[PDB]
């Protein structure tokens, strides 16, 4: 516990769990009324 | 990182105090718990209001990289679970009263 | 018991700058090299020679570069190998010589020059 | 497609509106009798059987 | 400036080539920091940064005397132009060009002076050992009275490093002898080659080159000079770049080394109108040409751990440009002809291969036959 204790503040990639890879660009590639609108409706 | 460690840590800061909430919660009739230049390595396992009238204290979480910044004439309620490490770095008093379950 | 393989030391800029400034009885030849410079070798192995064949009749050191590299710009330095021979007299003036120089060169300048 | 270049061995990870991005994969050849050495979605780390 | 010089001649084949500067052994004037560092004595290990070079130091350069010899071990006919004492070291640096066949008709000697030797006075500015030059070297004390009018008559390339511009007599007689080139049809070829003062800052850098820059028809720059001379921040973040979630081809999957080809809008603030063509080195690996009609990379490669005991990089860069040279002066559909401009550079890729592969520049520069025998082996038959 902290209390048996025997520093002084004044002085990529992509997780993939189900086991873990890790998922990057060196595995991963790309190959390749008034006007409706998208938006909250209420 | 952007959120400061009292949201984080859940730690209540009423700093300048005044009169009014200090009669109410009667610290005038607490005891005084006295250190200089010293260290205590302690974790919470019950709630704790503490009132710094003088003296000055740096609290560091277990693991943390930085400080929680109180002065003299705050109230701070540390919760409970937390382990943290306490730092003075001069003589220091303060007035306490350790909370349990519901009661204020 | 074992003696030291090398002869050779070296210096930083203020050891250097603390040797030159004190009162100095023989020839000191200044050594600039770099261990990623290929002709430095053989001027490593030539300055060997040379520090065995002037016992104490003169001292040889030698600078890296890639520690003082702007102690070697301030010098005049425009390339590796280059050689500093400093007389021990102040009033006279310091030789650079730039490349692998012959070793009979290196002596003619301690013996006629410093 | 004729004026497109040919597709790389992999899965299909993400798909958008004009490109796909393919998470590279190496297939094997087994004939029947053969025996495969994990379940499916086992990490094989490089030497592996 | 007013009149010619000599006798006019059919002048003999190959077609000569001018080097101007500085005659010395060794002596690679390109330095820089390195982060890798072997024993401080022990040079036996050293050669672990032969084949592990600093890139700035992967196909050193050294001076004009060394790309001559190379030139003329390559096939072709070159003469030196510059200055020597009187004294032993003088005679024997003539000795070895002479030896190797290059003219050193344009050679002139100086017997008050001391060969390879400069004085220099110590002083102690602000806290800080500093030395200041009292009398040039008779390598950098070559006056224009003292230029050769016939060799820079027939000399179809002229030939200098950025060592001259150190010094402001050397500086003052490479102008007068570009003006004289220039005046009888040579080429001006800019080998930078910068020095240790030259990498201080890029803008006082681009001054003091920026004439000279502007008086070349050919240019050959390093990786780390070009990228010096425009900007090394840029370029390094450039390099350092990842992307964070996927690559945007396959190609760029495999990390491999980076052979980033600078386009011509980059090299645009190095451009001017008399540059016939700009070569940058990545050592032998790339060769970045630029025209003012195209540009390109001619892919190359190298192999020092072939003999990790004899391999020094040392005057790799001097095979390359005399292989440029070699090249240019005998093919004049380089400067107009892309297929051919690459083909004619596999074979200056192939001299700077071969160069690394001996102790010492001079005595490993390799000749036309191996060269083209190298060139045939490395590349397939249909790039030759």
């Amino acid at each position: 516990r902290k209390r048996n204790n025997p520093m002084n503040p004044f002085y990529h990639g992509t997780i993939r769990m189900f086991s873990l890879l890790i998922l990057s660009s060196s595995n991963c590639f790309r190959i390749g009324t008034i006007k409706n609108s998208s938006g909250p409706l209420g | 990182m952007q959120t400061p460690l009292e949201e984080l840590y859940n730690v209540k800061v009423e700093r300048k105090v005044s009169q009014r909430r200090l009669e109410e919660l009667g610290v005038s009739r607490w005891s005084v718990w006295k250190t200089g230049k010293c260290k205590l390595p302690w974790d919470w396992q019950v709630d704790q209001l503490v009132y710094i009238e003088e003296g000055e204290v740096r609290v560091v979480p277990e693991g943390s990289k930085r400080f929680m910044q109180f002065l003299a004439g705050d109230l701070v309620r540390y919760p409970k679970w937390l382990e943290a490490d306490l730092f003075f770095n001069a003589p220091y008093s303060e007035r306490y009263c350790f909370k349990a379950y519901a009661d204020d | 018991f074992v003696r030291e393989d090398y002869l050779v030391r070296k210096l930083s800029a203020q050891e250097l700058q603390d040797l030159v400034k004190g009162e100095r009885k023989v020839p000191l030849i200044v050594d600039f090299y770099a261990t990623w410079c290929g002709p430095c070798i053989l001027m490593a192995q030539e300055l060997e020679m040379l520090a065995v064949e002037y016992e104490s009749n003169a001292m040889i050191v030698k600078v890296d570069t890639d520690d003082e590299y702007e102690f070697a710009r301030d010098m005049q330095v425009r390339g590796l190998p280059t050689l500093f021979f400093i007389s021990p007299d102040p009033s006279k003036d310091a030789i650079r010589t730039e490349g692998l120089i012959p070793l009979q060169m290196m002596r003619d300048i301690i013996d006629n020059d410093m | 497609a004729k004026k497109e270049p040919y597709l790389k061995s992999g899965q299909v990870l993400i798909v958008q509106r004009d490109s796909v991005v393919i998470r590279s994969a190496k297939p094997y050849l087994a004939t029947p009798g053969a025996k495969v050495h994990g379940h499916y979605r086992e990490i094989l780390y490089e030497g592996d059987t | 400036v007013d009149y010619d010089d000599g006798i006019d001649f059919p002048y003999d084949d190959p077609p000569l080539v001018c080097c101007f500067g500085a005659v010395q052994k060794e002596f690679v004037p390109v330095v820089r920091v390195h982060d890798n560092p072997m024993h401080p004595d022990i040079y036996s290990q050293w050669k672990m940064l032969q084949w592990d070079p600093p890139e700035f130091g992967r196909a050193p350069g050294g001076p004009p005397s060394n790309v001559a010899i190379s030139h003329v071990r390559l096939g072709g006919r070159a003469a030196f132009m510059g200055k020597v004492g009187g004294d032993d070291y003088g005679e024997e640096l003539v000795l070895m060009m002479n030896k190797e066949r290059v003219q050193t008709r344009g050679v002139k000697f100086d017997e008050g002076a001391s060969t390879a030797c400069t004085r220099v006075k110590i002083k102690f500015e602000d806290g800080k050992m500093k030395a200041e030059t009292v009398k040039e070297p008779p390598e950098d004390s070559l006056l224009a009275s003292e230029l050769n009018l016939a060799v820079l008559k027939e000399a179809r390339i002229f030939h200098f490093n950025s060592e001259v511009l150190t010094s402001p007599t050397m500086e003052s007689t490479l102008f007068k002898a570009i003006q004289w080139s220039k005046k009888f049809g040579g080429l001006i070829f800019f080998d930078l080659n910068l020095p240790l003062p030259l990498w201080r800052s890029r803008n006082e850098t681009r001054k003091l080159i920026k004439k000279s820059w502007d008086e070349a028809n050919i240019i050959e720059v390093s990786q780390q000079e070009l990228e010096f001379l425009l900007d090394e921040e840029y370029y390094e973040r450039r390099r350092n770049y990842t992307p964070q979630y996927f690559a945007e081809d396959f190609e760029q999957t495999k990390n491999r080394r980076d052979y980033y080809h600078y386009t011509p809008e980059e090299i645009k603030p190095l451009w001017h109108d008399d540059l016939k063509l700009l070569v940058v080195t990545d050592g032998t690996l790339r060769l970045h040409y630029y025209t003012p009609k195209f540009d390109g990379v001619v892919v190359g490669t190298e192999d020092v751990l072939i003999t990790p005991f004899t391999c020094d990089r040392t005057g790799s860069g001097d095979a390359v440009v005399a292989g440029i040279m070699r090249k240019l002066t005998t093919c004049p559909e380089m400067f107009e002809d892309q297929d051919v401009l690459e083909r004619q550079l596999r074979f200056a890729v192939a001299a700077g291969i071969i160069s690394q592969w001996t102790i010492g520049a001079v005595r490993g520069f390799p000749t036309e036959s191996a060269t083209q025998n190298l060139k045939e082996q490395v590349y397939v038959p249909s790039m030759w």
